[PDB]
């Protein structure tokens, strides 16, 4: 778990050894469009842009990748809400309760689930404007997705139209699961009971299935 | 789309992937298609390609035991393992033989008993049967819902050839020497020959089989047959000791690959005689072996099944014998007899003349079509008038030569079947 | 009101509407709105039992429904065909509906709107105001599109508006990126409805110093600070980046009829809108005609990469999502999907398109006049070259003589251009006009006023090249004809494939035929096989070879065989020869050729040995009548073409016949596609089988025919291949040819629709007359029914190397003994893109020499082989020892799968070896060439230079020092094998290869 001192002011890089082959290359990208996205205030603070780098990618089995961080109260960890009032996290918790049978979720964090990493396609967005810095992360988003899919067996995406042509953006052949969005993937709410698909896919690849219960906080 | 998820991304696909013991022909044959439906039938990414033909029920068995050693004790269910053709049944599943996938369906009453048994308890993986002397004898029934004794008694209630059982719940350590094998053989007499006795540990999925060998190296005199007309007999090998050797069928006999009128031996047993299996390096080519087999069994007789019907009794009696109807010798009387039997008359229209003649003469549908393909015909009014061969290089096997020699009876049967069809459905 | 259609498009809002753009006689644009409805077809019982009443119900009279499922039969007892009769009804629904037992669902809803209302997509009409709902000025609504479009009028000419644009951005070591590289020049060509053609180039004024801007202003360049100061009547205008981007935004939002570019969606529009968003935060906005919808500039990707064959896959096309009705046309994708070329680049296409013969008039040093009057070439090419030259400054004299225009003049049916070219020996040269060749990076390294003006001229030439290509290809009339025939919007003509195209005319035909075809059973995957593809008889033929071509062979095969899904009685299959013979006899005695046809096809399942399809070629089907109608329409338009005077009518009829040819030449591939509208496996297999039978018959009847004493003796008897007729069988027939003409002509070549037959004569006009007489007699005696054959040409010295690989010299029907140079190569190294230019030139030269060496007669195979061996030995030894000092020896070229991302079948670590060793390298990628070398020593073991210095992946360098040798490859043994195929000695020459050097050392390595 090394770190780099780039020519701007993010502090939470702290990249693991798994990201070592590509992290330096990522730095080059951050030397191109740093100011264009840094001119406007972002939903995550610059000290929270690259928080999702301390997690090792070795003993990880499932990747959950979102579209962009929340427009408000950005914490740098996807699906991490200290108030549990956001629509996405609440819908995910309700789906977990309905598919498992656990009630009274006082707390629910996806950072403590064994085998599932919380990920976002775009690493930051402007305050109030979702994925405002879209064209400023396209190379970085593709690099991160390519690095992730080569270390995980399954990929659970968020949103339909946003990840419509994900096959073109993913030249590496990896079994990708077409997941919808909690609130509305295409202006319509969906439920998408497919966690058993991930469980049986992990069972096929000679590894333990994901227990969707370790994330509850009491 | 996730309400059913095509039955949870086709959970049966994984079961068929691990269904090595349930080696159904068509199932695994199109299982090559099953995996590659991620872009055609299923969604996302799915691709794979492995095919299989033979059975792998060996996952339901432990290692072999033949050396003298002290074995661990435990709850034992002791059953007799017979020898012969083996088939499995699972709620209407086609009877498939191990290593070949041969489809020989059990009779209708046996099918009813088997499906009633599996309806009583669905934990039965398959019904391991033994087919010796054209007799259907059960051998094993691996399951977890009910004990093997319970399955045997339940199938006895519905009616079936059921083996014996012994309860060895508690017996202390004990040494499994030949004395215990003799005790097991004495408890249940020979009757239908038993190759061994197997014990199941509290309905364990993996079973254990113990046996020894008592092969005698004396002589092989000749391989006789027991044709009586009912197509129920085996080509039993006769040793110079005035005894007989049990054989599954002519297929097993030709797979043995032994030499006649020589000192060759077989896998004889202490109380039985298991047919030899070709594991040596002796010079035994197909040509002379099949030639001597034909010369011993019969000039017209050919290698298929265990029936090898005659040639001079083709006439009209063999047609009635194959149709399971009353004997007859006149065309109109035979037609009337066929009309009287509703099932036979209905099944006649569902069969072609070629297939009906092949069944009447008991020809195999593996080489007869090959012989017909390289055979020019001068035919008139849907009857064979003249026939000749074109490629003789395929006549290496004596069976095709004998079939071509007796092709006159096939032409006669073809003409008879054509006349019957034209007089019955016109 | 009288209108002419221009385009059809739909809005993507909540309320779906269909928008019609139309032009009046005086040039006033009209927009009309129609309701977007979903069309369904139901029966009487289904219509009478619908609990929710339909929005609008329209009858369809009487019909007849037939099932077209395939049944495999093992005997002659085959059931009849499913048929039913019931009155039909048509249902219009504003919203999507899920009706069970609803048929005719494959046809699009826009096609239903076109056909049910009886409206031609591009027809010119005289509408009615009784159903006029004036939404706003220039936008009306029609709620009854059946009586408003009740009258039609003949075509009238209408004005149109065009915009052709190009941009040029800043370049550096890496590729120009929108984040760091700013836009430098933008050139535009604008034509309004008044015919005014205006050219103007905007130059980024902030990239130059103030004194340079003042000098440019003094020179005559207008300097502006805002859009209100912009003048479109000045060619050179200086402006800031923000002003330039806002001018581009204003121009791209105008209601043009066509905005035409070359690879503009991927680069031009994308860069423009990205820079507009990046610098000012603005978005380019289009609006619907009724001012309801507003959309931003969206460049979306359509991917269709699948051929269902053995060739490669297509690429992704970029499209612009706008609802203003303006067609954003990209010439790159249209050329790629409609034309076959070795290189798909603007420079190459321009060079291969604009070419004319010019006569040299002066030789005053590097000052050569190249007068291009109509006398030096045909009619039309001179005007085209002059028009393209009016806005150009670089000319490619001959083939590779790049020259810069010094002065130009335009005269009547000719042009006068002077170039810096060295003195030439000849008088007439083929001038091809292409893109200017300049060093953009070096010019950017020294950016000043002169380089800015040069880049402005380059950009305006690039912008006008798109207009030149658009006028050359006749895209507008082609689009009109495609919309008229395909029953599609004018913007959808080039946006789909043949499966989507065929739905319209078939739907129109079905109502006329009063027939519905229903298919229920799921289709499996299994091949068909078929065809003849005759291999060459010999491997050398210097004699003249006449060409006989069938007239639309596959459509005639289908019309004669009646190979429609509803006409197939059934298919009989057999596994054993006894039952196969029983079935053969039963089919011979049951369905006779006088009333039926029995096509012996290939079995589907492996166990079957006999596969016989039966077609009752007495009734008329859907595919047969469709093909007959298409052929008749093309013939009518062909007869109307030459019987006309106006050039506009000539172009219209040419485009119409082109579209009819395209739509007729797709049915055969349509039937073989599982996801199609007329998928009939048995019909397609019978079609290819009958085609191969006809080819067999024609090849056999002419494989050795002779002409003795003015009598035609066919090789075989005139035996009817499959059916029985009242026709003679005598091969010897009377001819009008002269008695002294004694020749023996045999058929050699032919795959699916043509036959190449050599004639031992070496004369040209004599062979032409002989071929004409043969064609007439064959059309009168050899052939039968609709299967007619036309004499195409004579192929002198038609020499083969393998299947689909022959080289010859082509003639014409009017060709005399002094025919103009014209060669035809099919499958050889000359036409293949993976062959070096030197190899192609050597092969062409050797074949040209052989054309007379074999025609000598006394020179047998031994002398030809000796001469070839001597020449090859001398050339190879000279090349191996002396070597060529400069580059450009082989330069193996390839398509876009090598030298872009590593190479074809990438070598993984080999590319990364260059990385981390040369950290100053730039991200590579292009489609130029490919090569692989060997850094070994000991010239007998391929002693070449190291990979790193210059023989690496093809790139460019500044200077270099030492070198050893140039790369050698498989080309030597490739041409040796080609010579072996040409020569009759064969095997002996095969040894000579390993006799020559016989060295096969290691490759790749480092």
């Amino acid at each position: 778990m090394n770190s780099v001192t780039i020519s701007h002011a993010p502090y939470t890089i702290t990249y693991h050894d798994d990201w070592e082959p590509v992290m330096s290359q990522l730095v080059e990208f951050y030397n191109e469009v740093a100011s264009w996205l840094l001119r406007d205030e972002t939903s995550p603070i610059p000290d929270k842009f690259f928080i999702q780098l301390k997690q090792p990618l070795r003993n990880k089995r499932v990747c959950v990748c979102g579209i962009d961080p929340y427009p408000k109260d950005g914490t740098g960890v996807p699906f991490e809400s200290p108030n549990f009032t956001k629509k996405s996290i609440k819908e995910i918790a309700s789906s977990i309760s309905r598919l498992t049978g656990v009630i009274d979720y006082k707390g629910y964090n996806l950072n403590i689930i064994d085998g599932v990493i919380p990920w976002n396609y775009y690493l930051s967005c402007k305050l109030g404007e979702t994925k405002s810095h879209a064209i400023y992360w396209d190379k970085i988003s593709k690099l991160l997705l390519q690095h992730i899919t080569k270390h995980v067996s399954v990929l659970y995406c968020l949103g339909k139209t946003d990840f419509s042509n994900i096959r073109a953006k993913l030249e590496s052949p990896v079994t990708t699961i077409v997941g919808y969005h909690p609130a509305a993937r295409d202006h319509q709410f969906e439920k998408d009971r497919s966690f058993e698909i991930i469980n049986v896919l992990l069972e096929l690849d000679n590894k333990t299935p994901i227990n969707w219960a370790q994330g509850f906080i009491y | 789309m996730t309400s059913s998820a095509d039955l949870t991304n086709l959970k049966e696909l994984l079961s068929l992937y691990k269904s090595l013991r349930f080696s159904d022909s068509v199932a695994i044959e199109k299982y090559n298609s099953l995996v590659e439906w991620g872009t055609s039938t299923y969604w996302k990414i799915g691709v794979q390609k492995v095919t299989n033909v033979e059975t792998s029920i060996s996952d339901y068995y432990d290692e072999v035991k033949n050396k003298p050693f002290n074995i661990d004790p435990g709850y034992y269910i002791f059953l007799p393992v017979y020898f012969g053709s083996v088939f499995i049944y699972s709620k209407g599943k086609n009877m498939v033989e191990l290593g070949s996938g041969n489809s020989f369906q059990i009779p209708d009453e046996i099918r009813s008993a088997c499906n009633k048994v599996l309806d009583s308890d669905n934990g039965i993986d398959f019904l391991r049967f033994v087919l010796l002397n054209n007799r259907w004898i059960m051998e094993d029934a691996i399951s977890k819902y009910q004990s093997p004794v319970n399955i045997f008694k339940l199938a006895s209630e519905y009616g079936l050839n059921i083996p014996n059982y012994l309860e060895i719940e508690i017996e202390e350590d004990t040494l499994f020497d030949d004395e215990l094998y003799s005790i097991m053989e004495r408890s249940f007499d020979d009757t239908f020959p038993k190759i061994s006795i197997s014990y199941i540990k509290l309905g364990e999925l993996k079973r254990q089989v113990v046996d020894f060998f008592k092969f005698s190296f004396m002589y092989i005199e000749s391989i006789k047959v027991d044709r009586i007309g009912d197509n129920i007999f085996i080509p039993s090998v006769i040793t110079k000791s005035g005894k007989k050797i049990l054989v599954k069928d002519v297929d097993h006999l030709i797979r043995s690959k032994v030499r006649e009128h020589t000192f060759v031996k077989v896998k004889k047993k202490n109380t039985f005689s298991i047919l030899y299996d070709y594991d040596g390096n002796g010079t035994e080519t197909r040509g002379e072996v099949i030639k001597r087999i034909i010369d011993t069994i019969g000039r017209d007789y050919y290698v298929n099944g265990k029936y090898f019907s005659k040639v001079g009794i083709a006439g009209l009696k063999q047609l009635t014998n194959k149709l399971d109807i009353n004997e007859c010798a006149t065309v109109d009387e035979l037609v009337d007899e066929i009309n009287k039997s509703g099932t036979v008359k209905r099944k006649i229209k569902n069969q072609s003349v070629f297939d009906l003649s092949r069944e009447c003469l008991g020809y195999p549908e593996a080489d007869f079509i090959t012989l017909v393909n390289n055979m020019r015909f001068k035919i008139e009014n849907c009857k064979v008038v003249n026939f000749n061969i074109e490629n003789t290089n395929c006549l290496n096997n004596p069976s095709i030569e004998t079939i071509y020699g007796n092709f006159n009876q096939f032409v006669s049967i073809f003409n008879t079947v054509t006349d019957v069809k034209k007089r019955l459905f016109e | 009101m009288d209108v002419r259609c221009i385009n059809w498009f739909e809005s993507h809002g909540e309320n779906r509407f269909l928008y019609l753009k139309s032009r009046c006689r005086n040039g006033e644009t009209v927009f009309i709105r129609f309701p977007h409805y979903f069309y369904y077809v139901v029966t009487d019982e289904i219509y009478q039992s619908l609990s929710p009443p339909p929005f609008n119900a329209r009858p369809m009279g009487k019909m007849r429904t037939i099932d077209i499922d395939e049944t495999i039969s093992y005997n002659l007892d085959i059931k009849d065909r499913k048929c039913s009769v019931a009155d039909m009804w048509l249902i219009e629904e504003p919203k999507k509906r899920s009706i069970q037992n609803a048929t005719m669902d494959e046809f699009f809803n826009i096609s239903w709107f076109y056909i049910s209302n009886g409206i031609s997509p591009d027809g010119c009409y005289s509408l009615d105001e009784q159903y006029l709902t004036k939404i706003n000025n220039g936008c009306y609504h029609c709620d009854d599109p059946r009586n408003c479009f009740a009258k039609e009028i003949p075509r009238f000419d209408i004005p149109r508006s065009y915009l052709f644009l190009d941009i040029e951005c800043h370049f550096d070591k890496k590729f120009p990126s929108v984040f760091i590289n700013p836009i430098s020049h933008t050139s535009y060509c604008y034509i309004d409805l008044s015919g005014k053609r205006l050219l103007f180039t905007l130059i980024n004024e902030e990239m130059l110093t103030e004194q340079e801007i003042q000098e440019a202003v003094d020179r005559g360049c207008l300097r502006i600070q805002s859009l209100m100061e912009m003048d479109y009547e000045r060619e050179l205008v200086l402006c800031s980046e923000i002003v330039l981007l806002r001018i581009a935004k204003q121009l791209l939002e105008l209601t043009f009829d066509y905005v035409v570019t070359f690879n503009g969606h991927n680069f031009d529009l994308r860069y423009i809108t990205n820079r507009l968003e990046l610098l000012t935060g603005e978005k380019i906005i289009f609006r619907s005609p009724d001012k309801k919808e507003a959309v931003h500039l969206c460049i979306y990707e359509r991917n269709q990469s699948s051929h269902k064959g053995v060739c490669g896959m297509a690429n992704t096309t970029f499209h612009v999502n706008n609802n203003n009705g303006t067609i954003f046309f990209d010439l790159y994708s249209f050329i790629q999907k409609s034309e076959k070329l070795d290189s798909y680049k603007l420079d190459s296409i321009s060079k291969n398109a604009f070419s004319c013969m010019g006569k040299v008039l002066n030789r005053g040093v590097r000052e050569m006049t190249f007068i291009g009057d109509d006398t030096t070439d045909a009619k039309g090419k001179a005007d085209t070259f002059a028009k393209v030259l009016t806005t150009g400054n670089y000319v490619t004299v001959d083939e590779d003589i790049i020259c810069k225009v010094i002065r130009k003049d335009i005269l009547e049916n000719g042009f006068k251009v002077v170039l810096s070219c060295p003195t030439l020996p000849n008088d007439i040269y083929k001038l091809s006009f292409g893109k200017d060749d300049i060093d953009l990076a070096q010019m950017y390294k020294d950016y000043n006023l002169n380089i800015a003006l040069d880049m402005a001229r380059y950009c305006i030439h690039d912008a006008c090249l798109c207009q030149y290509l658009w006028e050359y290809y006749g895209v507008e009339t082609k689009t009109d004809a495609g919309a008229a025939t395909y029953v599609l919007p004018q913007s959808m003509v080039f946006e789909y494939r043949a499966s989507t195209i065929i739905k319209g005319p078939l739907l129109k035909l079905l109502l006329e035929t009063k027939t519905i075809l229903v298919r229920s059973e799921t289709k499996q995957k299994f091949p068909y096989e078929g065809g003849k593809v005759f291999a060459p008889k010999q491997k050398m033929f210097s004699n003249n070879v006449l060409i006989f071509d069938y007239n639309s062979l596959y459509p005639n095969v289908c019309i004669f065989g009646n190979l429609s899904p509803e006409t197939l009685v059934g298919v009989v299959v057999s596994t054993n020869r006894l039952e196969e013979e029983i079935n053969n006899q039963l089919l011979l005695q049951k369905y006779p050729p006088p009333r039926y046809i029995t096509v012996h096809c290939e079995p589907r399942l492996p166990n079957l040995i006999s596969e016989i399809a039966i077609f009752d070629r007495s009734i008329e089907g859907t595919i047969p009548r469709l093909l007959r109608t298409f052929l008749a329409e093309r013939a009518r338009y062909k007869k109307m073409l030459k019987q006309a005077t106006s050039s506009t009518e000539k172009a219209i009829y040419d485009s119409m016949q082109y579209t009819y040819k395209i739509v007729a030449n797709s049915v055969y591939g349509l039937m073989g596609f599982r996801n199609s509208a007329l998928y009939s496996y048995a019909s397609a297999k019978s079609c290819t089988s009958i085609g191969r039978r006809m080819i067999l018959y024609l090849e056999s009847v002419l494989n050795g025919a002779e002409l003795s004493n003015g009598m035609l003796r066919f090789a075989n008897t005139l035996s009817n291949p499959f059916y029985m007729d009242d026709r003679d069988i005598n091969p010897i027939v009377k001819t009008s040819l002269p008695i002294d003409y004694r020749f023996r002509f045999r058929s050699v070549y032919g795959d699916t629709d043509s036959v190449f037959t050599e004639i031992d004569s070496q004369d040209v006009d004599k062979s032409i007359e002989i071929a004409k007489e043969l064609e007439r007699l064959i059309n009168s005696r050899v052939l039968f029914n609709n299967f007619k054959i036309e004499f195409e040409a004579v192929y002198k010295n038609l020499i083969m190397q393998s299947k689909k690989k022959y080289t010859t010299m082509k003639y014409s029907a009017s060709s005399n003994s002094k025919s103009v140079p014209e060669r035809i190569n099919k499958g050889t190294s000359e036409t293949r893109r993976d062959v070096s230019k030197f190899h192609k030139n050597m092969i062409k030269t050797y074949k040209t020499r052989l054309s007379e060496m074999l025609s000598e007669g006394r020179m047998n195979s031994n002398q030809v082989c000796i001469d070839i061996l001597r020449s090859l030995e001398t050339d190879l030894r000279s090349e191996f020892d002396s070597r060529s000092s400069p580059l450009e020896l082989f330069m193996l070229s390839r398509m876009h799968h090598s030298n872009y991302k590593s190479a074809d079948n990438p070598n993984m670590y080999l590319v990364t070896e260059y990385n981390k060793n040369n950290p100053e390298t730039i991200e590579l990628g292009e489609r130029y060439y490919f090569a692989y070398i060997c850094p070994a020593n000991v010239p007998w073991t391929k002693k070449l230079v190291n990979i790193k210095t210059y023989e690496t992946i093809i790139d460019r360098s500044f200077k270099l020092g030492s070198n050893q040798r140039i790369f050698y490859e498989v080309y030597f043994k490739r041409l040796t094998s080609e010579i072996v195929n040409l020569l009759d000695n064969k095997v002996l020459c095969i040894s000579f290869f390993q006799r020559m050097f016989g060295s096969r050392p290691t490759f790749y390595e480092a």
